[PDB]
């Protein structure tokens, strides 16, 4: 009866996994966008860096 | 994590002698090698210095041409030869081991050294300072030109030598510490003035400060600050 | 440049020197993969010819490694692209299974499993130039078995006399006829736990291997 | 009857996990974003070529000071490099020329390789004896190791191809938890900053989340078409990208447990090797087979930038803890860095 | 006056090397040791066609070419130095494809093989250089406007150096490809295996034909110019001297037209 086994098993699984809470998209949307916008000016390959700070340049 | 000289003591003046170090406990064909010499009334000073392989050899100009750095990586045992000895070549020499890369802590290990009888200038402010267990104290030295490197490395070391001890490292490059030195010691300083600073003095930290420079060869030993109760 | 950054620098060449010597050791090295169905006599090709088993041995001036992959009981196209260099692959397979079958098979074969195994390596995007060397194993009692029912549940539009010969030859034709690409070659040999002179034979088809590509390369083709 | 009504309960259950997400869907990333302006062009520069190596590059880990550097090829080498002064720092040799996955320590002490081997070999550093040495060899996996990541001196997380994950305790060497529950195997991983929990995509094209302490499946993504090679987590660990051999990326949020943002082009045919983020999370980087990587706006979906400087497949991807350069490495033995 | 219409000759051999250089910067899976020894060759014939070929054909339109005398000495020097270069390269290939063939571990590494092309290419121009040293001082002996080098104990010398010995290395080491390849086909003995022995052959045989057809009768009035009275024309000696200029052209072409990797180049690239 190892299918019964695998059964239950996956049941409980779906069963856990079903019953989390959850957020709308534009939340995590809103949430990712601002994240990006409040450390853009601190992202090197966004903005170049002068040579004089560059380590890989001078 | 042994090193054993041999081959010390009394010569003539004129003669030849070989001292010899031999390794044990670590990859001595991978480590740099160096002999660092003391008198009793000078300090430390620079002999002489060996690379990795059988590259870059250095010697100080009290000794350039006189003595002879020779490597056996089989056997893993070091040789100096020198000749024409004279009463200036009277002192106490030291094997060091040092292994040179990014993170390295140059100068680690020393061994116990052997007793021999026949550009940069670093200087100590005070010869001694007293102190009493359970203060905090400071230690400065001057250099005569800029260590701090163009990379933002400042290449300052600070030994310590207790009394009857092969001397220890306890900060390289004036910011770092040591494997095994507790927390109690740290460095600072700026340009061509640093400073050791002990926060809390216990009983073993009675002995002799030392201070070098490794910006370029020859690399000078200050004279010395001594702790004493 | 301080003086412990030349001598990170010449721990740097000291470093390069030790790869490249390595490297040059490494060169003088005939690379070979085994694989099989797992049970067409694999164990007994690595006794005659001596996660993943590594077989090292030299033979008359060559220095042969085989690589035998049976433990990685996993998907194929994951692990397989690490092979893409070697020189050559040792394919076993079981005559004497035309008709011998499993108890997992249903309903199928030892051949129709092979032979699928032997197509999907073939038409490999990574083995498009990998000549492949063929082993017939289990001759004799495959000879002894065709007496009855000679390649008639295996392969049921095969005719011709009931001999070993004929059967062995429409077998390994059914073998070669699965090389499409021009530069690549099917070496083939029947070999028995009796006849154990099967390692010459590999040595004789790495050496044709090497000139075809030698020759492929210098364009005298 | 027992499994029918089983397999019924699953099914019930799928549906009502569909039906949940589908009225989290409010919204779409694409859309949400387009009121902000583009990063434009970004041309990214070699400034570094690292030779060395005498064969593919398999694996590739930044140290967390933004300066060393470690790399794995199959020849049976793992080489630490200087990344300013393009230094051979270590040349540590392998028991197994078979290695697929590296790892750098947090702390900058051990490393990490593993392969065909079905072991994981951790290496020390910073010994007395001044050599690097094999300091822990685990075992007890059925199949080749994928990936490996540190979470402390002590705690290491391996994937492997038997459909399974674990979490080694290396000074005892035996498993603490062992994480099962895909079908596939296992071929990325990516810890969250805060090393509470991680990302395991597998062959079986799914993704999950997974708990390090309870030991336990906590999400289960899906989507992609065919297998997830490289997976990837947003800085902020409420994001990660994946990359499949479908030539495309996607984004899914773990809050929302919905995909939210798919990158893929028609002139794109070939498979995605490795994937990793910018420091500010706008830029996302993917290698594909065609030898080159690509540079996205993470936020939009539009190839931002390219980088067409190798000759064959770009195996391997990184990224400074400080943002500042980009590593890639592909099977033609040579290592570039970009500013 | 009107050899200058052979200055298409000239607009032939430039296109017919640089296609074939291109073939070898333009594509990274054209870059082994006999690709190189053709890059070798591609490179010597360029030059002939860029630096010598322009003031042949002065020298053959006008009788007198009103030009100071080292100039047409070095002119000489240089057409003396090409010519050996070219042959020379084609003997490097050969001695190159002898070795892939006779000894196969040793052509198949990644150390070896680079030695090997950068020496036979270092000792080529090594060799053409020294060849083409004596003509620069004394020995021309220019009567007049006439620059033609008929020195008998140079004119012998640097036929003896320049095609002679390359012709009997090069015949030795083609006989021994095909009698290896003709053992092994023996000893090995579905279709497709006759037509790579075939194709073999065939490349070996168009090799050396071309080869001899397009030098020998030129190096042969040359002994002859010096140490016989043959009745020799100047047009004999114009027509045999274009001729090893043609084999200087049509090299590429036969070198590089019978590789599938070159050919997918070519077709790339063009
Ligand atoms: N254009 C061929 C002229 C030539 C080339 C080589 C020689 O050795 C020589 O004597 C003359």
């Amino acid at each position: 009866t190892a299918s019964i086994a695998q059964a239950r098993k996956l049941v409980e699984q779906l069963k856990m996994e079903a019953n989390i809470d959850r957020i709308k998209v534009s939340k995590a949307a809103a949430d990712l966008m601002a994240y990006c916008e409040a450390h853009a000016k601190e992202d090197p390959l966004l903005t170049p860096v002068p040579a004089s700070e560059n380590p890989f340049r001078e | 994590v042994q090193l054993v000289e041999s081959g010390g003591g009394l010569v003539q003046p004129g003669g030849s002698r070989k001292l010899s170090c031999s390794a044990s406990g670590f990859a001595f064909s991978s480590f740099g090698m160096h002999w660092v010499r003391q008198a009793p009334e000078k300090g430390l000073e620079w002999v002489a210095y060996i690379s990795s392989g059988s590259g870059t050899i250095y010697y100080a100009d009290t000794v350039k041409g006189r003595f002879t750095i020779s490597r056996d990586d089989p056997k893993n045992t070091l040789f100096l030869q020198m000749t024409s000895l004279r009463s200036e070549d009277t002192a106490m020499y030291y094997c060091v081991r040092s292994i040179y890369y990014y993170g390295s802590s140059p100068f680690d290990f020393w061994g116990q050294g052997t007793t021999l009888t026949v550009d940069i200038v670093m200087t100590q402010a005070t010869s001694s300072v007293p102190v009493t267990p359970g203060e905090s104290v400071s230690i400065s030295c001057r250099s005569s030109k800029s260590l701090l490197h163009s990379n933002g490395n400042t290449y300052l070391y600070w030994f310590l030598q207790r009394p009857g001890q092969s001397p220890q490292l306890l900060i390289y490059r004036m910011s770092n510490l040591a494997s095994g030195v507790p927390d109690r010691f740290s460095g600072s300083g700026s340009g061509t003035a640093f400073t050791l600073t002990i926060s809390r003095l216990e009983a073993e930290d009675v002995g002799v400060y030392y201070c070098m420079q490794h910006l370029e060869y020859p690399l000078t030993f200050g004279a010395g600050t001594k702790l004493e109760l | 440049l301080s003086a412990e950054e030349r001598a990170a620098l010449e721990r740097s060449k000291a470093i390069e020197k030790n790869l490249k010597e390595d490297g040059i050791s490494a060169a003088k090295d005939v690379k070979l993969l085994l694989l099989g169905a797992g049970e067409s006599g694999e164990s007994t090709i690595v006794k005659q010819m001596k996660g993943i088993v590594e077989t090292h041995f030299t033979f008359k001036n060559l220095h042969f490694r085989l690589f035998d992959v049976g433990g990685q009981r996993s998907e194929r196209k994951k692990w397989i692209h690490c092979f893409e260099d070697v020189t050559a692959i040792i394919f076993c397979v079981a005559l004497s299974g035309y008709d011998q079958v499993l108890h997992e098979d249903e309903t199928t074969n030892r051949m129709h499993e092979s032979l699928m195994l032997f197509d999907s390596i073939c038409n490999n995007k990574f083995f498009i130039d990998t000549s492949i060397i063929l082993f017939l194993n289990k001759k004799d009692l495959f000879g002894e078995k065709i007496k009855k029912s000679p390649l008639t549940i295996c392969f049921p539009e095969y005719t011709g006399p009931n001999t070993y010969e004929d059967a062995a030859a429409y077998i390994q034709a059914q073998f070669e006829s699965k090389n499409r690409s021009p530069n690549k070659e099917i070496y083939c040999h029947m070999t028995c736990a009796t006849d154990t002179n099967n390692i010459q034979v590999v040595f004789d088809a790495v050496t044709d291997i090497i000139i075809a590509n030698n020759l492929r390369g210098c364009g005298l083709y | 009857s027992e499994l029918d009504q089983l397999r019924q309960e699953a099914e019930q259950l799928k549906n009502q996990i569909r039906d949940a997400r589908k009225a989290c869907a409010d919204a779409t990333l694409s859309q949400i974003t387009n009121n902000i302006d583009p990063v434009g062009r970004i041309q990214m520069r070699t400034r570094r070529t690292l030779r060395g190596h005498l064969a593919k590059i398999y694996a590739m880990h930044w140290g967390t000071d933004s300066r060393l550097l470690v790399s794995a090829s199959q020849d049976g080498k793992l080489i630490i490099w200087d990344s300013y002064t393009t230094n051979k720092v270590h040349a540590i040799p392998l028991r197994s020329s078979w290695v697929m996955t590296c790892a750098y320590a947090p702390s900058g002490n051990y490393v990490a390789c593993g392969g065909l081997d079905n072991i994981c070999s951790i290496y020390n550093l910073k010994t007395r004896e001044g050599n690097v040495r094999v300091s822990r060899e685990l075992a007890g996996h059925t199949g080749y190791l994928s990936c490996c990541r540190f979470l402390d001196d002590n705690q290491i997380v391996t994937s492997s191809g038997d459909t399974t994950c674990a979490l080694w305790d290396i000074e005892t060497g035996q498993q603490t938890t062992t994480f099962t529950g895909h079908t596939g195997d296992v071929m990325s991983l990516s810890l969250a900053p805060d090393t509470r929990l991680f990302v395991s995509g597998a062959c079986d094209a799914s993704a999950k989340l997974w708990d390090v302490r309870e030991g336990m499946c906590r999400q289960t993504f899906t989507g992609h078409e065919s297998d997830i090679n490289a997976i990837c987590f947003f800085p902020n660990g409420n994001a990660f990208a994946t990359g499949s051999d479908d030539a495309t990326c996607r984004l899914f949020d773990l809050r929302a447990d919905q995909e939210l943002m798919t990158y893929s082009h028609d002139n794109i045919i070939c498979g995605i090797t490795s994937v990793s983020f910018s420091k500010s999370g706008r830029l996302l980087l993917a290698g594909y087979d065609d030898f080159n990587c690509n540079v996205w706006d993470a936020l939009k979906a539009d190839r931002a930038g390219v980088l067409a400087g190798h000759d064959n497949r770009v195996s391997c991807l990184g990224v400074t803890d400080d943002g500042m350069a980009v590593a890639t490495g592909s099977w033609d033995s040579f290592l570039k860095i970009w500013n | 006056y009107y050899a200058t219409l052979l200055t298409l000759l000239i607009a032939v051999i430039v296109f017919g090397n640089v296609l074939v250089c291109m073939a070898v910067s333009r594509e990274k899976a054209l870059q082994t040791t006999t690709n190189y020894l053709i890059v070798s060759l591609a490179v010597a014939d360029l030059l002939v066609a860029t630096l010598v070929m322009p003031w042949v054909v002065y020298l053959e339109v006008v009788g007198e070419w009103k030009f100071s005398r080292i100039h047409c000495d070095i002119f000489v020097t240089l057409d003396v130095m090409m010519c050996t270069a070219s042959i020379l390269n084609l003997c490097a290939i050969s001695i190159d494809r002898y070795t892939a063939v006779a000894m196969p571990m040793l052509y198949n590494t990644r150390y070896s093989s680079k030695r090997r092309v950068t020496v036979m290419i270092s000792i080529v121009w090594v060799l053409s250089f020294t060849i083409s040293c004596p003509l620069l001082f004394g020995l021309n002996n220019a009567d007049q406007n006439e620059c033609i080098i008929a020195n008998p104990a140079f004119v012998v010398y640097s036929s003896i150096v320049s095609f002679y010995v390359p012709f009997i290395v090069t015949l030795l080491v083609y006989i021994k490809i095909y009698i290896v390849l003709r053992r092994r086909r023996k000893r090995v003995n579905r279709k497709l295996s006759q037509q790579k022995e075939k194709k073999a052959t065939q490349m070996l045989a168009i090799v050396l034909g071309v080869f001899i057809i397009c030098w020998l009768p030129f190096f042969i009035t040359h002994i002859l110019n010096i140490h016989c009275d043959c009745n020799i024309p100047p047009v004999l000696y114009s027509a045999f001297t274009w001729l090893g200029y043609v084999n200087s052209a049509v090299n590429p072409i036969i070198y590089t037209t019978f590789n599938i990797e070159f050919r997918k180049a070519f077709l790339k690239i063009l």
